[PDB]
RNA sequence: CAGAAAGCCACGGCUAACUACGUGCCAGCAGCCGCGGUAAUACGUAGGUGGCAAGCGUUGUCCGGAUUUAUUGGGCGUAAAGCGAGCGCAGGCGGUUUCUUAAGUCUGAUGUGAAAGCCCCCGGCUCAACCGGGGAGGGUCAUUGGAAACUGGGAGACUUG
RNA sequence: GGUGAGGUAACGGCUCACCAAGGCCACGAUGCAUAGCCGACCUGAGAGGGUGAUCGGCCACACUGGGACUGAGACACGGC
């Protein structure tokens, strides 16, 4: 044990599925030509015990090992709720 | 399997030879995982152009130096030093 | 073509005398061809570049390309113009030891002697005519055959002798002295129609 | 809309520089308050001063020339305008008309020259130039 | 300003042209020629004239050029900085070289700077290449040139705190 | 543009021609096949002879070749030098270079490398029209 | 024993090199402008000259010259170029100010970015290439610590928009 | 996606049975054409364009397509 994972503090999106819900995190880099900064995202699907967070939910996620069809990530904290 | 040896580097005529160590699972001049000596194999009593320090931290790790690199060091004696202070340690 | 010329046209054409005032002067100043006097209108500077880079060439009857790339060894120095410095390294050739020694009377002399391993340097043969001497090579005479009366007759003709070099004709023995430079070591011919002619070539 | 007012400060100085008379008013914040006092420090006007009564700044300036009638500034002209922010690092800074007019650059502690910065070896983004 | 016929100056003609009007029947033909002259010490000038033959129309030029001369301040045979100018269509760049390394620029604009005594230098013309506008344009970006006891003595301060 | 608009186009280049379109032959053996093959020369057959008569104001008689390869296509294409050593149904290699006589034709037969023999007059060119030194 | 050791394409301009004659709307030269057509430095001979140089012409392809895709580095009154005009979803950019934050940004330390590569320092092959020793280059990289001016997130304020 | 079981050097819908209908997309999913990737290069002032040979590293292929066995290591270029 010297080294946990990259948490990415995203938002709730989608949590329809059963014990799943989905973390977009998001980032903004440059152009490879140009200069100004673009902004971009991908989608994480998060496996949770019994969907706890709503839609647009905060939370960071953790990775731990390939549970299902891809999907390599854990819920860790609740931050902030929607209302 | 690691094993430290020899590599060319010849032109037509006069060739230029050096010491290369490795793993034995590679070709001789291709991959290494670091560099040991070299010597030259003209103009004798010729270039003895040697490292003499990964050899011995080297066999700790345990490996075996080839046909050519036991003679030409035991000119340096450094396998005399290998079963000098390995054998008495 | 490595070197032909009777040494007459080539400095009928270019025009300096090539180099140290030995000339032939009865025929010099109207150039070659069907028109020898009756001459015509003003040269392009493409003309005028042209004979200027084919003066400093005909220096010795070495090659373009070589030209070339001592001009890119002239850039690595850092100091100085760049101009300057190579036509200092231009006079690092062993044959321009062997003609400012006093060894010989001209360069082509100097190359048919130093063809034939007829000199030697520090105790050891070159036998190649432009190895580059630096200041410290003792520059010899190889001692085996000395007394061929060819290298005394150029030496005893003491016509043309620079004063930059430490020399003593008794041992036929002596060293490249210090430094050359610009005021020194051969006016008038250039200090920038190399610098502005190879950059578009 | 003016979506970006430092622009609209150093293009008032062009225009009220450009016909030759010196003064000038315009409504001002912290930062504009920061390039006239650079401008101040340079030799390049020669009086600033602030007149508040409810509103947006003022600071007044008052322009330099010279003995027979020239004009000491000759241009000047943004460099990371909105839309494309431009960021310069310590062995990136710039060095106009060899050093004879100056460069703005924002670090983490202020607004600074350029030969302040390379005094520092810390760099920022960069507003403008002038010469 | 009217500096004076009273140094010594040296010339080179740039191009002359064959130049048409149509007088009922035939033809006529006169030339011009673009003519600078310069001291090869820092003063430089050009000007033009038109006339029926060539001695005679480069004559006139010289006539005309020497009513103008430029200042072009130098520091160490090269420019203080770099400068750009524009006279319709003839955009210029001109900047400072490394010292030793010559004159890097085209036709006209080195028959200028040569003349008037520049030793290194890069430029690369661009935009307009008839002539004549070259030369005007040349002229005009070495007009548009500052120097440091010049510039130190405009604002309030001195030299030697900014090189 | 502005800049955004600089980043969603890509700003196309201005993708070139080339005036030799012969020597970039796309096969019919066996299968039809495609073009790698960017050759300085390709030898081909002859079709038929004549001559040719140029533009205004130009006015004499050019022979040329018109010339099919091995990819099925049919160029025209000029004849060098005097003495025209080939005939009718007779194996040319070709040499590109465009003219400006007519509509149409667009290569050179070679001279002097192949089946055709080069310069019998020329002692001064000896180089091209591919006939090298002759003791005279 | 100076004996065995010399070859290439043009010369109307761009771009150094001239003559005599022939075919004289035609035989044929053209990189482009452009020649011819009885007085051709342009068709062809013959001699004169020119530039590389045991290597030198032709052909094809790639970058430049090209600011002729312009971020560096172009502009739309008449030249090629403002939709016929409005309304608005998403998107791009946003008035002044207090406190916080530190995502962007600036800065240190550390691990890595194979070796031969290019360059520079040093050296050997008679120099030279070739080979040898040592570090700079390739991160838009990963961890870790600060900086809090500008952009970005949170709480309040103001009246000019 | 969840449930459990089989299976695997190893996690996993890799595979079976049950419960739901979830997933990916205008930042380009899916489709069509061309190409082995890289360290590197006798181009450029530089930003950047062109080529992927040497020589070195990685991946894939053995007249075409399937399939295993021995062997720890192969679904094996001169093994079946």
């Amino acid at each position: 044990e010297r080294n946990q994972r990259k948490v990415y503090q995203g938002r709730v999106v989608s949590d329809k599925m059963d014990k799943t819900i989905t973390v977009v995190v998001e980032t903004k880099k440059n152009h490879p030509i140009y200069g100004k900064r673009m902004k971009y995202s991908k989608k994480y699907k998060a496996h949770d015990e019994n969907n706890t967070a709503k839609v647009g939910d905060i939370v960071k996620i953790m990775e731990t090992r390939p549970l299902s069809a891809t999907k390599r990530f854990r819920l860790l904290e609740v931050v902030e709720e929607a209302v | 399997a690691v094993k430290i040896r020899l590599k060319r580097m010849g032109s037509k005529k006069s060739p230029f030879y050096r010491i290369v160590v490795a793993d034995s699972r590679s070709p001789r001049d291709g991959r290494f995982i670091e560099t040991v000596g070299t010597y030259n194999p003209l103009k004798d009593p010729a270039e003895v152009v040697l490292k003499e320090d990964l050899v011995l931290d080297w066999l700790s790790k345990g490996a075996q130096p080839s046909d050519t690199v036991r003679n030409i060091l035991s000119k340096e004696g450094v396998m005399k030093k290998h079963h000098e202070a390995k054998n008495v340690k | 073509s490595r070197y032909t010329g009777p040494s007459w046209k080539v400095s009928r054409r270019l025009g300096i005398s090539l180099s140290g005032t030995g000339k032939e002067l009865a025929r010099r100043p109207y150039k070659p061809g069907q028109h020898g006097p009756n001459s015509r209108g003003k040269v392009s500077e493409y003309g005028m570049q042209l004979t200027e880079k084919q003066k400093l060439r005909h220096m010795y009857g070495m090659n373009e390309r070589q030209f070339r790339t001592l001009f890119i060894k002239a850039s690595k120095i850092k100091e100085g113009k760049h101009g300057v410095n190579f036509m200092v390294l231009l006079e690092q050739r062993l044959d321009n030891v062997v003609y400012r020694l006093g060894l010989a009377t001209t360069r082509r002399q100097a190359r048919q002697l130093v063809n034939h391993g007829h000199i030697t340097v520090d105790g050891k043969r070159v036998d190649i005519p432009s190895y580059h001497v630096e200041v410290g090579q003792v520059i010899g005479v190889r001692e085996k055959s000395q007394n061929i009366s060819t290298i005394k007759e150029a030496v005893e003709a003491t016509v043309g002798r620079p004063a930059f070099v430490s020399f003593d004709t008794e041992k036929l023995e002596g060293s490249f002295t210090r430094l050359p430079e610009r005021d020194e070591l051969y006016p008038e011919i250039d200090e920038a129609l190399v610098v502005e002619y190879y950059n578009q070539k | 809309v003016m979506t970006d007012p430092i622009a609209d400060f150093l293009t008032r100085i062009r225009n009220a520089n450009m016909v030759k008379h010196e003064t000038l008013e315009v409504p001002a914040s912290k930062i504009k308050r920061d390039i006239a006092e650079i401008l101040k420090r340079e030799g390049f006007i020669r009086d600033v001063e602030y007149i508040e009564d409810d509103k947006q700044g003022v600071i007044r300036v008052f322009l330099k020339y010279g003995k027979n009638e020239e004009r000491v500034i000759t241009n000047l002209k943004r460099i990371s305008k909105p839309g494309l922010r431009a960021y310069v690092k310590a062995d990136e800074v710039p060095k106009v008309l060899n050093g004879l007019g100056i460069a703005i650059i924002s670090t983490s502690e202020g607004v600074i020259t350029d030969k302040e910065a390379r005094a520092k070896n810390i760099g920022g983004e960069v507003i403008a130039y002038v010469w | 300003y009217i500096d004076p016929k009273h140094l010594e100056l040296e010339d080179r003609v740039v191009a002359i042209n064959r130049v048409t009007k149509v007088v009922k029947g035939g033809r006529r033909l006169r030339f011009a020629a673009l003519v600078v002259v310069g001291d090869k010490n820092g003063h430089v000038g050009f000007g033009t004239g038109k006339a029926q033959e060539v001695p005679e129309a480069i004559r006139k030029a010289i006539e005309d050029a020497k009513k103008n001369l430029v200042e072009v301040p130098m520091v160490g045979s090269t420019i203080p900085h770099e400068v750009i100018g524009v006279f319709g269509g003839g955009r210029i760049l001109m900047k400072p070289a490394v010292e030793g390394s010559g004159v890097a620029a085209g036709g006209p604009v080195r028959a200028v700077l040569e003349l008037a005594g520049v030793a290194d230098i890069t430029s690369k013309s661009l935009g307009s290449n008839t002539p004549i506008n070259v030369v005007r344009a040349t002229v005009e970006g070495l007009k548009q040139l500052k120097r440091a006891e010049e510039v130190a003595a405009l604002r309030g301060k001195s030299v030697e705190e900014i090189i | 543009p502005t800049i955004n608009q600089l980043v969603r186009k890509p700003r196309k280049s201005k993708v070139e021609k080339s005036d030799s379109p012969a020597l970039n032959k796309g096969y019919n053996s066996f299968k039809k096949t495609q073009t790698n093959v960017n050759s300085p020369q390709k030898r081909g057959v002859c079709t038929r002879v004549g001559t040719m008569t140029p533009k205004k104001p130009n006015s004499a008689l050019r022979k040329y070749a018109r010339v099919r390869l091995s990819n099925l296509i049919e160029v025209t294409a000029y004849i060098p030098g005097i003495g025209h050593n080939l005939q009718e149904h007779s194996v040319v290699l070709l040499r590109g270079g465009r003219v400006k006589d007519l509509p149409g034709v667009r290569y050179h037969i070679v001279r002097g490398a192949l089946d055709t023999a080069g310069v019998n007059d020329r002692k001064q060119s000896r180089s091209k029209y591919g006939t090298k030194r002759p003791k005279a």
